[PDB]
């Protein structure tokens, strides 16, 4: 569908630009960034809806993602589908729940539960999944019913969801990004 | 190598505590210059004379309602309360970790003075005692330094919840994906305190500056505590702070914020149903404070807002009292346990500089 939803979390520590009816954003972040920003675009309620995306992604030299990114109602989950990233493999620390193949390659999938941080609903205890993606990209469709099927047997709700789009993220370092979600 | 123990926050008092032995916790209180516990046998009394240096050591600091073998006064940090106690030898039983995960089992020897059981009034349930890790030779990170031959620097990762870190005695601070880029600012000794002290320059709501009188923020006018939830400010700066605050907040076809009546020990309180939110907690104005060495140390909601009951969250800066405005004896700003959670914090007594890492929104202190 159109993209109805912005999300723009410290947007104001780079320069994030997007244009809703286009399906575009951009955010630079050349100068750097020594705080945690998310932005992108999206849709106010998620769904099992594939996602084709094309972008520019450079972040080499910086903490960052480039991923679909949202939110469960209930039960209560954040989640990423990580297609590239720079410096750091978010499913290094976590507890590993095996992988899933999708749309070319195989994710490793992680989880982690999240006591007493800020959610959706306020402070809350919820869920985190991560898939990241083996043979990064920065084009291509993400079948996201693969992955939240996969997690469905381990927790997610596969349902009831919350915003969803196609977000850059970063908190360390510096780097660019152009994403078109088609 | 370096003793890594997991830091619980309790979630009745809001203290953070650390096993001691024995299933025995201590309260962290990073303005304590004493490790100090009830005791039974096997903790007997030390063998030092009450003109060794090591007792003078013990008694530089007295707390407001104590004077002057060895006799310390241990100082309980919630309640004020203290009491004659003699040094003893104990044991600090944790892991050893080469960068954030334990590898060995370790028993540290440790000085802590003994306390009477009316001491631990205002602790955790089953705390036994303080472990005090401020700048002094008998706080537990010079302790640990000397007996396990480590760094006099340790490293706090205070969670909201869920298991946080401790680390007393140095090496490359751990998680770069976090950290690699930690800023430092300069920690300065105050005349008087062994307490951790920093510099800011300036207080930023918003992207606004607080106008604060000439002199108001000095050298060494923040300190940092463990001992409260919230941060306290000097009266000249709640003023401009608070204002600017309230009024950045009443001015974000949702509800507009809706104070409401005060919950000891807060000032300023709102209906929770008022407030938004987004990835760093409560949406009220974000508040920075710019630090020597060029970078800030963000509060979100997560920092600045407490949850007191059920429809009502507390502004967490909150005005001293018995000091007066601009009084330059006194700090400016005294951050509380709310706003180092979720930071990786290197204090670093060598160097004399504290490193500040705040974490990404994704993560926390709690399971690093």
């Amino acid at each position: 569908a159109g993209i109805n939803y912005v999300q723009n979390y410290n947007g104001n520590l780079g320069d994030f630009t997007y244009d809703e009816s286009a399906g575009t954003f951009s955010m630079y972040w050349e100068d750097g960034v020594s705080s945690d920003f998310v932005v992108g675009l999206g849709w106010t309620t998620g769904s099992s809806n594939a996602i084709t995306y094309s972008a520019e992604y450079s972040a080499s030299g910086s903490s960052s993602y480039l991923a679909v990114y949202g939110w469960v109602n209930y039960p209560q989950a954040e989640y990423y589908i990580v297609e590239d990233y720079g410096d750091y493999n978010p499913c290094s620390s976590a507890t590993s729940l095996g992988t899933v193949y999708s749309d070319g390659s195989t994710y490793q999938v992680c989880t982690d539960t999240r006591t007493n941080e800020p959610s959706i609903t306020g402070t809350s205890t919820f869920t985190q999944y991560f898939s990241v993606r083996e043979s990064t990209r920065t084009s291509g469709t993400v079948t996201v019913a693969n992955h939240f099927n996969f997690w469905a047997q381990h927790g997610f709700g596969n349902s009831d969801f919350n915003y969803q789009v196609m977000a850059v993220e970063a908190w360390s370092g510096a780097g660019s990004a152009s994403v078109t979600i088609s | 190598l370096p003793v890594l123990a997991p830091v619980t926050k309790d979630p009745a008092t809001s203290l953070y505590t650390i096993p001691f032995h024995d299933g025995a916790s201590l309260v962290l209180d990073v303005a304590g210059p004493l490790v100090w516990s009830t005791c039974d046998g096997g903790q007997p009394p030390a063998e030092i004379p009450c003109s060794s240096p090591t007792c003078l050591l013990a008694n530089a600091y007295p707390a407001p309602g104590c004077p002057a073998p060895c006799t310390a006064y241990p100082y309980n940090p919630v309640s004020g309360a203290c009491a004659a106690g003699s040094l003893s030898h104990t044991r600090f039983v944790a892991n050893t970790t080469d960068g954030s995960k334990p590898v060995s089992k370790v028993n540290v020897g440790v000085l802590a003075a003994c306390a009477p059981s009316k001491l631990l009034a205002s602790l955790p349930r089953g705390s036994t005692g303080v472990a005090g890790l401020a700048n002094s030779g008998l706080a537990l990170p010079a302790q640990v330094a000397s007996a396990q031959k480590v760094a006099n620097r340790f490293l706090l990762c205070l969670p909201t919840g869920g298991p946080g870190v401790a680390i007393f005695g140095g090496g490359p601070v751990p998680w770069p994906q976090f950290t690699q880029s930690m800023p430092y600012t300069p920690l300065v000794t105050k005349g008087g305190s062994p307490a951790h002290y920093i510099s800011a320059r300036s207080i930023v709501v918003g992207d606004t500056r607080v106008p604060v009188p000439e002199g108001a923020l000095a050298t060494g006018g923040v300190m940092l505590s463990t001992r409260l939830p919230y941060v306290l400010l000097r009266p000249d700066v709640y003023r401009p702070l608070m204002d600017a605050f309230t009024k950045a907040l009443a001015a974000q076809g949702a509800p507009v914020a809706r104070a409401v009546e005060a919950v000891a020990p807060f000032g300023v309180c709102y209906d929770t149903k008022t407030l938004g939110n987004n990835l760093g907690g409560y949406a009220v104005p974000n508040v920075q404070l710019g630090l020597d060495g060029g970078s800030d140390w963000t509060m979100t909601g997560k920092n600045s807002m407490v949850d007191v009951k059920q429809g009502t969250a507390c502004v967490a800066f909150v005005e001293m009292k018995g000091v007066a405005a601009g009084d330059g004896r006194a700090p400016a700003v005294i951050l509380g346990g709310a706003q180092m959670e979720d930071f990786v914090l290197d204090f670093d007594m060598e160097k004399k500089r504290l490193g500040f890492s705040r974490l990404p929104h994704f993560t926390g202190c709690g399971g690093l």
